[PDB]
Parts: C-alpha cells; sequence; structure tokens
C-alpha cells in the first residue's frame, strides 16, 4: 500500500475551492480514462463522411488515408475531471502533430466526438490504438492514481499562547512518487511525507530515512494500544541505517558484514 | 483457530532473525553502543 | 522590596526559562506534548520532603533567594553522565541532560519554591542531594547487551 | 603501555551490577577454597554472606580491569569504587 | 502559460543553487540571494520569452569564515548547460573552460539526461572536481524539509580531535554514500565527516557523526 501524505501551504490549506483545484493538477488522467468507445470507419472521401450521425458537426466544421479513427469521449468523466475537447486535443498534438488530424465535436452536441486520420495498414491502426491508450497522458503527475481530500486536525499555538485545535485540509494519494510531487505549486515542499522509506532514501538522504523508518515502525506498535518505549525501537533503526544504505535483516543484509565466519554461519 | 496456529509462525520467524541481527550490540565503558567490530551505532545508548 | 541587584538574578532565571520555553516548544515537541518519559522523578521526591520535615503549617520559611537560584544552576553541572575535562566531553555532556535540566528549572522555579512546596533551608538541600544522587543511579550500566 | 595513569582515569566511579555481581561470586568463590578472610564472621556462615559483609566494609582486596573498546584499560580497586 | 512554468522551476533551481553555495561556505552578495522572481525574468528571458542558460553562470568565493576554517576552499564555477542531452562535444567545452580559467570546482547543472559514456569524462579532470546536477532534483531544496537535520562538515582539526576523543579508526564510524543527496549538496569528498544535530524526544539535543565514503 504505496500512500503520500500531501500537506499543503497554510493560505491554500484553509481554502477548499483552492485545494480542489491542487487536485485535480496532482491526479494522473489517461486518454484511457476518459474514453468510452473507440471505431474504425472506411471514409473514403476527405471532405465528406458516409456517418449521418456526425453530418452536421463536419459539414459546418470544414467550411490521406481513406481509414478514419473515431474516438467518443465519456460526457460524465469528462465534466468531473473539468477537462475541455481543446486542451485534450492539445496534448495530442505535441505528440503526434502533422501524422494525425484532428477534429472534435462540441460539447454542445448529443454525443463527444473525436474524429483522427492518417496523413498494409488495417492493422496499422489497431497497433497505433493500442499506443494512443498506452501513452497519451493529459495532465497530472504520474503514478498518482488517485488523490483523497483528507481533513487533519493539527495542535498549533494561538496569539495568546494557549494551544487550540485547528482544522487543515491536506491530501493523501494512492501509488509511490515523491520527487514529483514536492515541486508542484501549491504543495507545502519542506513536509511532504511518504510511507516508503526506499524511497524516502533516494530523494532524502539517510538521516531522513532513520526519521520516516521509525514513524512507520512506531505507527505499528502503537496502533494496538501498545507502548514501546523509544530507546528499543530507536536502537533497532540505527542498526538498520549504520552503513548508509538500508540493510535488509534477511541473510542478504545480515551475512554481508565483516563479522566472523562462525558468528555469520549461524544464522 | 487458524490465525492462532499460523500467523504464531510468522511472528516467531521475525523474533529470530531480529535477535540474530542484534545480539552482538554491548555498552562500552565511554558511553558509546557498539557491535562487536567496534563499529559505533550511537555515540550515547537512547540518546540519554 | 525594591532591591535591584536582586533582580538581576531573578530576571535571569526568568529570562533562562523564557528560552528553555521557546526551545522546546518551536524545536523539541511542536504538537504541544508535555508529558514525556523522563528520569529522576521530581514530584514524589518532594512530597517526600515535605512529609520527612512536616512541611505544612503557615511558618515563613528562612531561605533566602540566592540560596536557591544558585543552588539550582550549581545542581544542572553536576548531573555527571561523562566524565572527563576534553572540550567535546562537555558539550556532549550537555546535550545528554538539556531536557532533563528544563524540567528540573521548570519546578525548582523561585515561587514554586517558596509559595507552593514551602521547602526550608533543611528540606531544600536535601532534595538537592537526592536528584543529585537518584540521576546517576539511572544512568544504565556499562555491558548491558542492549 | 595500554595501562592509564590513575590521575587520567575516566570511567564512572559508581560499581555497576555487573561489575558487583562478579566480584561477590569470584570472593564467595576463594572464601570456600579457604582464603583468609578479612573481616569478622560471626553467626554468618554461608561462603556467600561472608563475601557480602566483607564488600559493605569496603575490604574486598580486588581490583577491576576495565577494558575500553580500543584495548586499552583503566585498573579500579574495590576498595575505591563507590558501591550504592 | 506553460512558458511561465519552465521558467518559475528554473528560477526555483537557481535560489537552490545559491543556497547550496553558501552552505558551502562561498561569499554570495545579500542582493542576489534574495532577487525576485519579476526581476530574474526580465534579466534572462528574451523577447519571446526563452531563457539563456549561459547567462545565468556566475563566480564565487569563500566568505573569510570559511577560509578560517577550511583551507582547501578555491573558486566554485557554477554552470547551466544549455544542450539538454549532454553529448560528447558539451562536456570538451566544459572541461576546457574550467582548467583554462583555472577553477577549483565546476557544478554541472544538465536538463535531461547524461549519457553513460560521457559520464566517464568526469573523473578524468582532476585535481579539479566536476559535480552534475539535473535540473528535476534542484526544484526542491531538500534541506528544508522537517526530516532532514542540519548537517555541518567538520574541519581536519576538528575531525583528527574527534578520532582521538573516541580513541577510533576512521572505518568504525557510521557511513553515507557518495551519491545521497545531502552528501552531493555539500560536495562531500571521500574521508570527510558530517556532523549533524538532530532533534530528539529523549535528551532534546543529540549530536550524530558520520563518514563519507
Amino acid at each position: 500500500t504505496p500512500a503520500l501524505t500531501v500537506y499543503l501551504d497554510r493560505e491554500i490549506a484553509l481554502d477548499i475551492e483552492k485545494a480542489k483545484v491542487i487536485q485535480s493538477s496532482i491526479e494522473y488522467t489517461t486518454l484511457k480514462n476518459v474514453t468510452s468507445a473507440t471505431e474504425i470507419y472506411y471514409d473514403p472521401d476527405p471532405t465528406s463522411t458516409v456517418i449521418e450521425e456526425d453530418f452536421d458537426t463536419v459539414e459546418a466544421y470544414f467550411s490521406q488515408s481513406p481509414w478514419l479513427l473515431r474516438l467518443e469521449l465519456d460526457r460524465a468523466r469528462m465534466l468531473d475531471k473539468q477537462l475541455t475537447m481543446n486542451q485534450v486535443a492539445d496534448k495530442i498534438s505535441e505528440v503526434f502533430s502533422d501524422d494525425l488530424f484532428v477534429m472534435w465535436s462540441e460539447d454542445n452536441a448529443d454525443k463527444l466526438i473525436i474524429r483522427c486520420r492518417v496523413i498494409e495498414e488495417d492493422q496499422m491502426l489497431k497497433r497505433i490504438e493500442a499506443h494512443m491508450l498506452d501513452l497519451i497522458a493529459l495532465r497530472g503527475i504520474p503514478g498518482i492514481s488517485k488523490v483523497y481530500m483528507v481533513k487533519h486536525k493539527v495542535s498549533v499555538p494561538d496569539e495568546s499562547g494557549e494551544y487550540k485545535n485547528e482544522e487543515l485540509w491536506a491530501l493523501e494519494t494512492d501509488g509511490i512518487n515523491l520527487a514529483e510531487v514536492m515541486a508542484v505549486p501549491g504543495v507545502d515542499s519542506s513536509r511532504t511525507y511518504s510511507n516508503s522509506f526506499v524511497e524516502i532514501l533516494s530523494v532524502l538522504g539517510i538521516e531522513a530515512t532513520r526519521s520516516s523508518l521509525y514513524k512507520e515502525i512506531l505507527n505499528v506498535i502503537a496502533f494496538d494500544g501498545s507502548y514501546v518505549n523509544y530507546r528499543h525501537m530507536a536502537l533497532l533503526v540505527d542498526v538498520m541505517t549504520s552503513r548508509g544504505y538500508l540493510m535488509a535483516i534477511t541473510r542478504h543484509g545480515i551475512n554481508r558484514a565483516d563479522t566472523g565466519a562462525l558468528m555469520r554461519c549461524s544464522f | 483457530l487458524i490465525d492462532t496456529a499460523v500467523k504464531t509462525a510468522e511472528t516467531g520467524y521475525i523474533q529470530r532473525r531480529l535477535v540474530k541481527a542484534l545480539e552482538d550490540i554491548m555498552v562500552h565503558y565511554d558511553g558509546t553502543t557498539r557491535n562487536s567490530l567496534g563499529d559505533i551505532i550511537q555515540f550515547l545508548y537512547g540518546e540519554d | 522590596l525594591g532591591d535591584v541587584e536582586l533582580q538581576k538574578e531573578l530576571n535571569s532565571e526568568y529570562e533562562q526559562l523564557v528560552s528553555d520555553r521557546k526551545f522546546l516548544r518551536e524545536i523539541v515537541f511542536v504538537n504541544g506534548d508535555h508529558n514525556w518519559p523522563l528520569p529522576v522523578n521530581l514530584r514524589r521526591i518532594i512530597q517526600n520532603a515535605q512529609q520527612i520535615f512536616h512541611l505544612d503549617r503557615a511558618k515563613a520559611s528562612d531561605l533566602t533567594i540566592p540560596e536557591i537560584i544558585h543552588g539550582v544552576r550549581d545542581l544542572c553541572k553536576k548531573l555527571f553522565v561523562l566524565r572527563g575535562e576534553n572540550e567535546l566531553i562537555k558539550e556532549a555532556q550537555q546535550n545528554a541532560t538539556s531536557l532533563f535540566q528544563c524540567l528540573v528549572r521548570a519546578r525548582l522555579a523561585t515561587r514554586r519554591i517558596l509559595e507552593e512546596f514551602r521547602l526550608n533551608r533543611d528540606a531544600f538541600e536535601w532534595v538537592l542531594g537526592t536528584i543529585e544522587a537518584q540521576f546517576q543511579r539511572s544512568l544504565v550500566h556499562p555491558g548491558e547487551m542492549v | 603501555e595500554l595501562a592509564i595513569l590513575k590521575e587520567e582515569r575516566t570511567t564512572t566511579p559508581y560499581l555497576t551490577k555487573y561489575e558487583r555481581a562478579r566480584i561477590l561470586g569470584t570472593r564467595a568463590l576463594q572464601i570456600s577454597m579457604n582464603a583468609p578472610v578479612l573481616v569478622d564472621i560471626e553467626g554468618e556462615t554461608d561462603p556467600l554472606q561472608i563475601a557480602m559483609k566483607e564488600l559493605s566494609q569496603r575490604k574486598i582486596p580486588l581490583v577491576i580491569r576495565r577494558y575500553l573498546p580500543d584495548g586499552s584499560y583503566e585498573d579500579w580497586g574495590c576498595d575505591e569504587l563507590i558501591v550504592d | 502559460e506553460d512558458n511561465n512554468r519552465i521558467i518559475s522551476r528554473l528560477w526555483r533551481s537557481f535560489r537552490t543553487v545559491k543556497e547550496m553555495a553558501a552552505d558551502r561556505g562561498y561569499f554570495i552578495s545579500q542582493e542576489e540571494m534574495d532577487q525576485s522572481l519579476e526581476e530574474f525574468r526580465s534579466k534572462i528571458c528574451d523577447s519571446m520569452g526563452n531563457p539563456q542558460r549561459k547567462l545565468m553562470s556566475f563566480l564565487a568565493n569563500p566568505t573569510p569564515e570559511a577560509l578560517e576554517k577550511y583551507s582547501d576552499l578555491g573558486t566554485l564555477w557554477v554552470e547551466f548547460c544549455d544542450e539538454p542531452s549532454v553529448g560528447i562535444k558539451t562536456m570538451r567545452n566544459f572541461c576546457l573552460r574550467i582548467q583554462e580559467k583555472n577553477f577549483s570546482t565546476g557544478i554541472f547543472i544538465y536538463q535531461n539526461n547524461i549519457t553513460p559514456s560521457a559520464n566517464k569524462m568526469i573523473p578524468t579532470v582532476s585535481p579539479a572536481i566536476i559535480e552534475t546536477f539535473q535540473e528535476s532534483d534542484l526544484v526542491v531544496n531538500i534541506t528544508h524539509h522537517e526530516l532532514v537535520p542540519k548537517h555541518i562538515r567538520l574541519s581536519d582539526g576538528e575531525k583528527s580531535q574527534l578520532l582521538q576523543r573516541y580513541k577510533l579508526k576512521e572505518s568504525q564510524l557510521p557511513r553515507i554514500q557518495r551519491e545521497d543527496p545531502v552528501a552531493r549538496y555539500l560536495g562531500l569528498k571521500r574521508g570527510q565527516v558530517v556532523k549533524i544535530i538532530r532533534r530528539s524526544e529523549t535528551s532534546g539535543r543529540y549530536a550524530s557523526y558520520r563518514i563519507c565514503l
């Protein structure tokens, strides 16, 4: 269960509308996520279409290969995610450009439709369609499949100096990614936390790993109400970090030490 | 009954690896915490 | 009343307490938790001193103010974890007992010693000696297979 | 060479629980092999009891050689270490 | 639009580099450290808004205090490379430039990647030292994070004094790998020790020492 805890800057954290803006920019959305159906037509006349449904759409709009790639976007998921036909087509342009023509219907239309044409190829369109659904990224940070809006109760001193509670909004996400999410404007880049300490070591270094390792062990022990004195968990994590990298408590870690052979062979 | 019978061996293995990882760690007379190689694990036990 | 020379000590006392509170609240314990595992319990030591010397009544104490401030400040230099005169050791010795010194100073503050606990001369010197003896006894013993 | 001079000894001046246990046992053992006892023996004739009596009067004639991690050592007599 | 995010990330990377230089002991003027984003856009972008990396390079010297502490501290040259993919062609002119102007240390920020063939041209340019950084990795200054305590490199005299106090061989201290993010940030070389003062819930303050491999 890889997970990030993403605290937000104070001015944003007490305004739910601004936090939702941050939410939609972090969340990974592919083209596959918003696509309801794809179609392959034989449309031999480039200026017209056999499809009566797209008749009024393409005829008024206009005022290469005969094979047509026609994909339909789902209105509900496009509306919720706050995506426009334009910006979806923009991302397509940079990765496809001149090779693929792009034509979109209007949002007022009964069905939201995007037409594509190339400018033996029966299978090449199936391979391209596979290539499209598997790689086009519309926005967001890769690896962040879902973002949760979580309320934190954090104790902060008053102006009078008395400790009072204070509700603040933060985010929590599925998947693992720390470096890219830290850089995102809006995110408090000095406090973002991940429950994968392997990733922490690559981003923040060994001393941050010592603190993160302790936090994750303590959370496990303290959960069923138990309490173990600090020095014991502290002792375990110093052993796990003394070499500068994470030495696992398995044969592959323990027996890579310069300890005597009789000691090592007894494990 | 299955859980108690199964997961007792899971935690039994956990304790065995932990003991072998840590068995040689001793407090020395200068206050440092060291293993049998004399590597420093903590400069002062428990930081206090 | 009026003694500016005695006020210089009490100002330095309160300034010390302000440093501690600022250090602990902004660096050590950000979330405000103020109950923590610590050695050499002081609440129990004081209420035992109240019993041995019958520290009840309304009588006025003969325990002077400079004895209190200098007594407590001299105590914090005798809480030896590491011995030796090397410059690095003294820094390490001071670091090891930083949290505990704050705890002591927070209890053996001038108003509390006189108004709340009501110690006299005999009892207060005893309290210092006991803290000093019990802190040594609470050090981990070399050889312990931790 | 390895020995540290008396004025420069740095280890703790209190007898540790481990040093205490070893001293009592070793001295007890020597008494049961008829070593000369340095205190008056009254009614308490067990080997461990006599050794504990000698400890309480600071009369055990032994020296602790405390090894430091580098191999050097400080010799401390049990006559001079403070016992709680 | 999208041009603003390029400038913004690059501007943030620049503030991080200055912080890096400051922590290593070099002198940076109190006007260049606090340079706002607006002034930055005016000076660096074209009329079309595209930034010119070669105008961002700069030179710095050690403060008198740092020179007192570390007598091995020379001149530092910071350079942003205009070529996204750094090939054999780019590295030759860079190594030549460093030697010609006799810079002691050079920090090389690249844009996208550094080919493994070009990665072998780095240790061949000694006793000068070359440190490379990916522009992504500098957008956030990681030392401002809660979980990263303040690292301070020990001087050679302080190090020797430390080893005698604990009577220890250099190989007995805890270690930090050279490619660790905080070691790279400080430009640590093999044999140097960092001192780490970090918060402790049992004692308040605790000094930890690590030596760099």
